[PDB]
């Protein structure tokens, strides 16, 4: 699974996820990547792409969940991604990357590693696998 | 109030990742992020940026999508992808692709040209050809690393 | 506490729908509801009730699932379904089914047997046959009124 | 699209949706009914099944939304459903049916009709097409 989330200078959010799926899967099995609200979501206020155990991401509607907690709990991006990873997974292993319409970028995951990189216009730039 | 971008190449990393591969992965993420930065510096819309970055992630054989994708039990590639544009929550998704060089761009075309938001398998392969996108033999997507990985997967019992 | 159940047969009703179709749709809804009510009355779990009610809705040709399903442009049927059990949020989904008599029950089997939560198209058709469910020719699902409707869709 | 939501005596919720999809659709086209969180959702507090314009249900993750506004805004079932319907279809057309773990049952829709029936153990019972 790979992915990208972007907020441009106009404050418009977008998200995109692609995968080959699970090794040794049988034909016709579909995971979370193509499923709106699970692996990929974007709206007025954010853009999210998820990766990890599709079972957990699907039942947890994980990407839409970032948007829902911003919306209905009034949390800002970082705290919302924090909330989702911490409360909407337990025993499930997943991670996600997100942007807000305000120009923030956040990543979160609850396994051992996640290949990710982020940047913002004023010059923050990080590429990381571990914590 | 400015641009921001994140890219990922998957969760689930094994702590014994060799240094070699660690460095490749970082080099690839940098390259893809820089492509995205550069498109954002020159005022390319968010929706075009995500597609552009993910196409590069698909092309590179290192991570699990596009060429370098995980293999099915029969040893072939079946790919899937989705895309969403936030301002009007416009969605496109594709599954069961075996021939489409860049699934994410097909997902983009579902979003823009289809009355549906998700097309899969034969239908989706038929839509690709109607849309004129690049299509290739399934073998194209299959690398030696993954043939080995699937050997192990199947040994795993 | 106390049990509760809702059934639907789709949104968007033609305001032209004639009184006898109205009565038929209501007689179907009532039959399905009553099956669920007795099941709830003999304490069968929620998850078995929603399957059993939806299987009745699939079998009756009136509404757009199972037999009586809407037709593709080629005049055939492709069905899909999902099911979810709240207590542990277990999910199962299927699409692209062409020979499976009761799609919702195949969804349930995806929930309960598959390491995946969604199987589709030929993989779903091979899954059905591994699970030994009832499979039929596609024609079985195609009704004459839907054949007529399709011909109208084609403006 | 047909569907059923149930809450049982022990308080467990469950939901199920099935369809033939849109008339005259081309092969391989997939709607909201098999999409968890869009067409179908059940959790500890509720069970939900949606029907109507697939595009509007998918983009709003509408089945999950009902659960979300219950959980994050503390609305009861009827209010939850009223809210999602009146305030989360910006122009799309849909309906839904739901149950709560407390034993409530609700239906709502913004288009001109919805084939539905509902019952509670207390005695309530209703079968309808229009208002
Ligand atoms: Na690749
Ligand atoms: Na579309
Ligand atoms: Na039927
Ligand atoms: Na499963």
């Amino acid at each position: 699974t790979v992915g990208c989330v972007v907020v441009d200078r106009e404050g418009r959010c977008a998200a995109a996820t692609s995968t080959g799926g699970l090794m040794n899967k049988m034909t016709g099995r579909i995971g979370d990547s193509p499923l709106i609200g699970a692996g990929t979501y974007a709206c007025d206020v954010c853009g999210v792409s998820c990766t990890g155990e599709g079972e957990a991401i699907i039942r947890g509607t994980l990407a839409r969940e970032v948007a829902a907690v911003m919306e209905y709990k009034g949390l800002k991006l970082h705290q919302a991604v924090d909330f989702v990873i911490k409360h909407r997974l337990d025993e499930g292993k997943a991670g996600l990357i997100a942007v807000s319409n305000t120009g923030e970028v956040a990543c979160g995951f609850n396994c051992n590693g996640m290949f990710r990189a982020c940047a913002t216009e004023d010059g923050f730039m990080e590429v990381a696998i571990w914590d | 109030g400015g641009w921001a971008i994140a890219v990922h190449g998957g969760a689930g990393v094994d702590p014994t990742l060799p240094l070699e591969r660690q460095e490749e992965a970082k080099q690839l993420l940098t390259r893809c992020l820089n492509l995205g930065i550069s498109a954002l510096n020159s005022n390319v819309p968010a929706i075009d940026v995500v597609e552009l970055v993910v196409r590069e992630l698909e092309t590179d054989p290192l991570f699990n999508s596009g060429r370098g994708s995980a293999l099915t039990e029969k040893g072939t590639v079946e790919m899937e992808a989705s895309i969403m544009d936030g301002p009007k929550r416009r969605c496109g998704a594709v599954s069961g692709l075996t021939t489409v060089k860049n699934p994410i761009s097909l997902a983009r075309l579902v979003m823009d040209k289809s009355p549906h938001s998700y097309i899969a398998f034969s239908g989706a392969e038929d839509f690709a050809r109607q849309q004129g996108v690049e299509v290739v033999d399934n073998e194209y997507f299959v690398t030696p690393d993954n043939v080995g990985m699937l050997k192990l997967a199947k040994e795993a019992n």
